[PDB]
C-alpha cells in the first residue's frame, strides 16, 4: 500500500518532460575526438582505472597482477606494484594522491602507500570484513574509504583502525558500482536488482530508492552539480535519475545498440554523457536531448572502464585488449 | 593465356594484402609470415612476369638493353627462391605446431615471425648474390645467343641444389613426419591431412618439372628441352600465382574476406 | 518504505531547469564541448 | 627537449617495462584451468597426487607443463558475474556427480548454463563424471532406477562399438554411457567447432587425472594451432 | 635509511684509492646515486650512476680517471680514483636520488669521509647575522633560465648545519621537502630565485646552497653562511 502511495506522488510531480523542456535549445551537433595517446605495457585485460585529482596521473589494474600508475602526458610508468592476487575488479586513487586502493574477488580492499621513505610502494592497510567480491572502492578522504561489495552490502571504513564505521544494507542484489557525490556527504549505489539507492554516509540509512531499470545496472555516475545521477545496465539503456524530483527524467536508448553499458561518465559541464559498451564502442550522448553526437571506437575488445579527467581535458578508456587510450 | 597468369597473380596477392592489413581477426604471427610470402609473390607478379611475357611476345630477340638482362634474371632467383624458402619455413612451423603443440604455443611470438622472415630473405639474397656481381660485367651468366637465359653451368646445377632440392627434401621429410603424427577432433585431423597433402602435391607437381628439365638441359635433342623449359617456367610462375589462394581459402575468415572485398 | 515515501519533492520542470541552467552556465569551461585550441591542450 | 630529470624518468619507465615483460613471459608459460563442480561431486578430490576466501587455488605440473587450477569457494549459487573474468583460461574442468540421480538433472542444466555462456563460448570443457564406483554399487543394489527420473532410459541399448572394461556389468555400462550420452548430447548441438567436450569417467580413487587433463589440454592447443595455421 | 662510507686517509699524489658507500635501509636498486666538499669551499659535483647502471655522467674536472660501479646484491657502490692530485682533497658525500613525476631527488645524503693528499650559479655569500623571529631572505642567481618548457623549474635548496651533511629543504623552488618545518618557503621568477624564511629560530643557522638540475654538470652555489 505504501508503494502505491509513493508511485502516486511521482506521477503528479511530473508536469513536463525534460525533452520538451529542452527542445528549445541548440543541438551540440557532431563532436569528434581522436586518441592522443595509447599506453602500452599491460600484459592482460584492463579491468578498471581511475584518474588522479591533478589529472596528469592515472592508475589502471589488470588481470596480469600489476597495478601501474602512469604519467599521462609523457606516457611514462611512475610506479609498478605487484598484486598478491590476480583478481582485481577495481582500483581507486585518493583525492590527495598519497594512496591508491585495490579490490577484487579475494574479499579484501588493499590500500597502497605510494609516497613513502625508502622509495617503494607498500600495503599500508588491508581491509577485511566483506563476504562478497568488492565491485568498487572510492575514497571519501585519505583516512576513510567506502567499498561496494557483491554480498549486497556497502560499507564505510576508516583506514587507520580498519573497522567498518558504518554498514549500508538496503539492497537485494550484488552492488556493481558506487559513485560519490561532489560534496562527499552522500553517495549513490547501483546493484544487480536493478534499483539505485541514494545513501547518506553520516546516518547510515537509504534516503531514496530509484527503480526505472529492467536489468542489472553495471555502472553509475553523479551529475557534476550533484542533484542527478546516470546509470548503465545490461539493458543497453542509460537512464538519468534526479534526486530532488525523485523520478527518472530522461532515458538514452537507440535501436541499433543492444549491448550492455560497462561504464558511464559525465563531462565537467554535464552536457555530454559518455557511455562504454560491450559492443567495443563508446557513444557520446547529449545528456539533455538523448541524441547521439559521436562514437569513440578504437578498441578491439570491450571497454571495461571510462573516466573523465577532473580538469575536463581528457577521457581515458581502458579495455579488455590491454591498451588504455586518452581521448582529448 | 600468358596474360591471364599475371592478372591472377596481382589480384590474388592484393586480396591477401588487403585481408591481412584490414581485418582485425587475422592479425596474428602466422598471418604476417603469410603476408611476407604474399609480398614476395606480389613483387614476382609485376617485376618479372610482364617482362617474361614481353620476351615470349617478341621472341628470343629482346628490345630491352643488354645491360638490364643481368638484374632481371637476378629478380627471378631472388623472388622465386624467397617464396620457396617461405613455403619450407611454413611446413617446418606446421610440423612444430602439430607434433609438439604445447611447446610451439609456448615459443610462439612475433619475434619468431620476424626472425623467420629475416632468415628466409637473407637466404634468398645470399643464393642470388653471385649472379649480379658475376653477370653485369660479362656474358657468363646473362646471355646465350641472344636469349637472356641463365647460361652458367656452375650456378645452374649448384644453385638449384641449394635453392630447390634441399628445400624439397626438407618438405618431403616434413610432410611424412607430420602425416605420421596426425594418427570431432578426428575429422579435424583428417581435414588437416587433406589440406597438407593437397598443398604439398600442388607445390611438387608445379615446381619439380622445371628444375628436373633444367638440370637435364645442362647434363644432357635439346630443341624439345628448350620448349619444355619455356613452358615449365610459366608453370612455376603460375604456382606463385596460386600459392596465396590454397594457403588461405581453407580458413573461413579468409574466404569471407575474399567474398566481401571482391564486391 | 514510509521514510522513502515521506520525502520532499519538487517539480520536474524545476529540476530540469536547474540541470539546464548548470549545463548552459558551465558550457564554456569544459574542454570537450567546445574543442580547445591546439596550443592550449596539454595532450 | 627533455630535461635531465625527464630522461631519468624515461629510463625508470623503460626498466619497469623490462621487468613487466619478464614477468609476462614467465606468466605465458603456465596453463590455466577453471574448476566448476557441484557439492558432493568431489571437485576438490579430482587431482590428489600433487597439489584467499574468494578463490582456492591448487597448482599441479605433469611432464614439463605447469597447470594453474582455480576453484571459487567463496561465492553464492549464482556465478555469472565472476565467470566473466575467467575468459582466457585454456580449459574448464566440469565435475558432475553420476551417483546422485536426483541432482543429475540439476547438473545437466548447469552444464547447459556453462556451455551456452557468451564469455565462456570459445573455452572447452573437460568433463569428469565422478563416483562411478558409487554408481556401480547403486545399480548393483538395483532399487534405484534411472528410468523413473528420465523416461528415456527405460528403452536403451548400449552402443556396440564401446568396449567394456573387465568385470563390468552390461547394465552398469548402459547407465554409464546413458549419462555420458546426455551430457555429450548437450555438448554436440551447441559447439559449432569453436570448442568441444572431453567426457571422462573418473572413480573417486583414481591415480591420475593430471595425465587426462594434460592430454585434453594438448588436444585443445593442437586444435587451436590447426585453426590458426589455416588448415581447418 | 643510512649511507655509511669508508676509505680515506693520507694518499701520495698520483696514487689510487677506492671509496665505498654501503647503503642499508632502502631499495638501493631504484635510486640513482651521486658530490664532494673542499676544506674551505662549497659543494662540487663529481659523478652519477643511474638505476641499473644504465647511465653515467662525470664532472669535466674528473673525467677519464674516476669510475663508479654499484653491487646491487651487496647494496653498495664504489668510487675508483686514479692519478690523484693536490686539488682532489675533499670530503665525499654519497647522495641518493629517485626520478619520477613528483619525486624529491637528493633527499638523503651520506655521512661523509675526509680524503687528504655550464650554468654558473651565483650566491651573494654574505648573510646578515642571525636574529631569532626575524625573516631572512637568501637569493641565488643563475646564468641561464632554469625553467624548462614542460613547466618544472629545476632549482634545489640545501642546508648544511655545522658538523652535519647537507639536507634538502626545497625541490624545484616551490615544493617543500619532507620532514622539514613549514616555515621555509621558496619562490621567484626566471633567473631571479629567492628563499624566504619566517619565524627564524635556533637549529637553522647554517650554509644555504642553491643547486641547479636543468642539465649536467650540476653546479652548486657558493653558499651563504648565517
Ligand atoms: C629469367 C627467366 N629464366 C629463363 C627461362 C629462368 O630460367 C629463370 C631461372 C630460374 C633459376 C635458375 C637457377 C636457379 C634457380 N633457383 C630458383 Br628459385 C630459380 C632458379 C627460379 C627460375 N625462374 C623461375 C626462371
Amino acid at each position: 500500500q505504501l508503494k502505491n502511495q509513493i508511485r502516486d506522488a511521482r506521477k503528479a510531480c511530473a508536469d513536463a518532460t525534460l525533452s520538451q523542456i529542452t527542445n528549445n535549445i541548440d543541438p551540440v551537433g557532431r563532436i569528434q575526438m581522436r586518441t592522443r595517446r595509447t599506453l602500452r605495457g599491460h600484459l592482460a585485460k584492463i579491468y578498471a582505472m581511475h584518474w588522479g585529482t591533478d589529472s596528469r596521473l592515472l592508475v589502471s589494474a589488470s588481470q596480469d597482477g600489476k597495478l601501474i600508475i602512469w604519467d599521462s602526458y609523457t606516457t611514462n610508468k611512475v610506479h609498478a606494484i605487484p598484486l598478491r592476487s590476480s583478481w582485481v575488479m577495481t582500483c581507486a586513487y585518493a583525492p590527495s594522491g598519497n594512496y591508491v586502493a585495490c579490490g577484487g574477488l579475494d574479499n579484501i580492499c588493499s590500500i597502497y602507500n605510494l609516497k613513502t621513505r625508502e622509495g617503494n610502494v607498500r600495503v599500508s592497510r588491508e581491509l577485511a570484513g566483506h563476504t562478497g567480491y568488492l565491485s568498487c572502492c572510492r575514497f571519501l578522504d585519505d583516512n576513510q574509504i567506502v567499498t561496494s561489495s557483491g554480498d549486497t552490502t556497502c560499507a564505510l571504513w576508516d583506514i587507520e583502525t580498519g573497522q567498518q564505521t558504518t554498514t549500508f544494507t538496503g539492497h537485494t542484489g550484488d552492488v556493481m558500482s558506487l559513485s560519490l557525490a561532489p560534496d562527499t556527504r552522500l553517495f549513490v549505489s547501483g546493484a544487480c536488482d536493478a534499483s539505485a539507492k541514494l545513501w547518506d554516509v553520516r546516518e547510515g540509512m537509504c534516503r531514496q530508492t530509484f527503480t526505472g531499470h529492467e536489468s542489472d545496472i553495471n555502472a553509475i555516475c553523479f551529475f557534476p552539480n550533484g542533484n542527478a545521477f546516470a546509470t548503465g545496465s545490461d539493458d543497453a539503456t542509460c537512464r538519468l535519475f534526479d534526486l530532488r524530483a525523485d523520478q527518472e527524467l530522461m532515458t538514452y536508448s537507440h535501436d541499433n545498440i543492444i549491448c550492455g553499458i560497462t561504464s558511464v561518465s559525465f563531462s565537467k559541464s554535464g552536457r555530454l554523457l559518455l557511455a562504454g559498451y560491450d559492443d567495443f564502442n563508446c557513444n557520446v550522448w547529449d545528456a539533455l536531448k538523448a541524441d547521439r553526437a559521436g562514437v569513440l571506437a578504437g578498441h578491439d575488445n570491450r571497454v571495461s572502464c571510462l573516466g573523465v579527467t577532473d580538469d575536463g581535458m581528457a577521457v581515458a578508456t581502458g579495455s579488455w585488449d590491454s591498451f588504455l587510450k586518452i581521448w582529448n | 593465356l600468358t596474360a591471364v597468369v599475371i592478372i591472377l597473380t596481382i589480384a590474388g596477392n592484393i586480396l591477401v594484402i588487403m585481408a591481412v592489413s584490414l581485418e582485425k581477426k587475422l592479425q596474428n604471427a602466422t598471418n604476417y609470415f603469410l603476408m611476407s610470402l604474399a609480398i614476395a609473390d606480389m613483387l614476382l607478379g609485376f617485376l618479372v612476369m610482364p617482362v617474361s611475357m614481353l620476351t615470349i611476345l617478341y621472341g628470343y630477340r629482346w628490345p630491352l638493353p643488354s645491360k638490364l638482362c643481368a638484374v632481371w634474371i637476378y629478380l627471378d632467383v631472388l623472388f622465386s627462391t624467397a617464396s620457396i624458402m617461405h613455403l619450407c619455413a611454413i611446413s617446418l612451423d606446421r610440423y612444430v605446431a602439430i607434433q609438439n603443440p604445447i611447446h610451439h604455443s609456448r615459443f610462439n611470438s612475433r619475434t619468431k615471425a620476424f626472425l623467420k622472415i629475416i632468415a628466409v630473405w637473407t637466404i634468398s639474397v645470399g643464393i642470388s648474390m653471385p649472379i649480379p656481381v658475376f653477370g653485369l660485367q660479362d656474358d657468363s651468366k646473362v646471355f646465350k645467343e641472344g636469349s637472356c637465359l641463365l647460361a652458367d653451368d656452375n650456378f645452374v646445377l649448384i644453385g638449384s641444389f641449394v635453392s630447390f632440392f634441399i628445400p624439397l627434401t626438407i618438405m618431403v621429410i616434413t610432410y611424412f613426419l607430420t602425416i605420421k603424427s596426425l594418427q570431432q577432433s578426428i575429422s579435424n585431423e583428417q581435414k588437416a591431412c587433406k589440406v597438407l597433402g593437397i598443398v604439398f602435391f600442388l607445390f611438387v607437381v608445379m615446381w619439380c618439372p622445371f628444375f628436373i628439365t633444367n638440370i637435364m638441359a645442362v647434363i644432357c635433342n635439346e630443341d624439345v628441352i628448350g620448349a619444355l623449359l619455356n613452358v615449365f617456367v610459366w608453370i612455376g610462375y603460375l604456382s606463385s600465382a596460386v600459392n596465396p589462394l590454397v594457403y588461405t581459402l581453407f580458413n573461413k575468415t579468409y574466404r569471407s574476406a575474399f567474398s566481401r572485398y571482391i564486391q | 518504505l514510509k521514510m522513502e515515501a515521506n520525502i520532499d519533492r519538487i517539480k520536474v520542470s524545476k529540476a530540469a531547469a536547474d540541470l539546464m541552467a548548470y549545463c548552459e552556465a558551465h558550457a564554456k569551461e569544459d574542454p570537450l564541448l567546445t574543442p580547445v585550441p591546439a596550443s592550449e591542450n596539454p595532450f | 627537449t627533455v630535461s635531465a630529470e625527464d630522461k631519468a624518468a624515461a629510463e625508470r619507465s623503460k626498466m619497469i617495462d623490462k621487468n613487466l615483460r619478464e614477468d609476462g613471459e614467465k606468466a605465458r608459460r603456465t596453463l590455466r584451468l577453471l574448476l566448476l563442480g557441484a557439492d558432493n561431486s568431489g571437485k576438490s578430490t579430482i587431482v590428489k597426487q600433487m597439489r584467499t576466501s574468494g578463490i582456492f587455488e591448487t597448482k599441479f605440473q605433469v611432464d614439463k607443463v605447469n597447470f594453474h587450477m582455480f576453484d571459487v569457494g567463496g561465492q553464492r549459487d549464482e556465478r555469472r558475474k565472476w565467470i566473466q573474468c575467467f575468459n582466457d583460461v585454456t580449459a574448464i574442468i566440469f565435475v558432475v556427480d553420476s551417483s546422485d540421480y536426483n541432482r543429475l538433472q540439476e547438473a545437466l542444466n548447469d552444464f547447459k548454463s556453462i556451455w551456452n555462456n557468451r564469455w565462456l563460448r570459445t573455452i572447452s570443457v573437460i568433463l569428469f563424471l565422478n563416483k562411478q564406483d558409487l554408481l556401480a554399487e547403486k545399480v548393483l543394489a538395483g532399487k534405484s532406477k534411472i528410468e523413473d527420473y528420465f523416461p528415456e532410459f527405460a528403452r536403451y541399448t548400449t552402443p556396440e562399438d564401446a568396449t567394456p572394461e573387465p568385470g563390468e556389468d552390461p547394465r552398469v555400462t548402459r547407465a554409464k554411457y546413458f549419462i555420458r550420452k546426455e551430457f555429450v548430447d548437450i555438448s554436440t548441438a551447441s559447439g559449432d567447432g569453436r570448442h568441444i567436450c572431453y567426457p571422462h569417467f573418473t572413480c573417486a580413487v583414481d591415480t591420475e587425472n593430471a595425465r587426462r587433463i594434460f592430454n585434453d589440454c594438448k588436444d585443445i592447443i593442437l586444435q587451436m594451432n590447426l585453426r590458426e595455421y589455416n588448415l581447418v | 635509511v643510512q649511507l655509511v662510507e669508508s676509505g680515506g686517509g693520507l694518499v701520495q699524489p698520483g696514487g689510487s684509492r677506492k671509496l665505498s658507500c654501503s647503503a642499508s635501509g632502502f631499495a638501493f636498486s631504484s635510486f640513482g646515486m651521486h658530490v664532494r666538499q673542499a676544506p674551505e669551499k662549497g659543494l662540487e659535483w663529481v659523478a652519477y650512476i643511474s638505476s641499473g647502471s644504465g647511465t653515467i655522467y662525470y664532472a669535466d674536472t674528473v673525467k677519464g680517471r674516476f669510475t663508479i660501479s654499484r653491487d646491487d646484491p651487496k647494496n653498495t657502490l664504489f668510487l675508483q680514483m686514479t692519478s690523484l692530485r693536490s686539488e682532489d682533497t675533499a670530503m665525499y658525500y654519497c647522495v641518493r636520488s629517485i626520478y619520477y613525476y613528483g619525486s624529491s631527488p637528493f633527499d638523503f645524503w651520506g655521512q661523509g669521509t675526509t680524503l687528504t693528499v655550464d650554468i654558473v650559479m651565483t650566491q651573494a655569500t654574505s648573510s646578515v647575522p642571525v636574529t631569532p623571529g626575524e625573516s631572512v631572505s637568501i637569493s641565488c642567481r643563475s646564468s641561464k633560465s632554469l625553467l624548462h618548457s614542460n613547466g618544472n623549474t629545476y632549482l634545489y635548496w640545501f642546508l648544511q648545519r655545522p658538523g652535519q651533511s647537507p639536507q634538502l629543504l626545497i625541490y624545484r623552488m616551490s615544493n617543500l621537502a619532507s620532514g622539514v618545518p613549514d616555515r621555509f618557503s621558496g619562490s621567484g621568477s626566471g633567473t631571479a630565485f629567492t628563499l624566504t624564511i619566517s619565524r627564524l629560530e635556533a637549529e637553522d643557522v647554517g650554509v644555504y646552497y642553491c643547486m641547479q638540475h636543468l642539465e649536467y654538470p650540476l653546479t652548486f652555489g657558493a653558499g651563504t653562511k648565517l
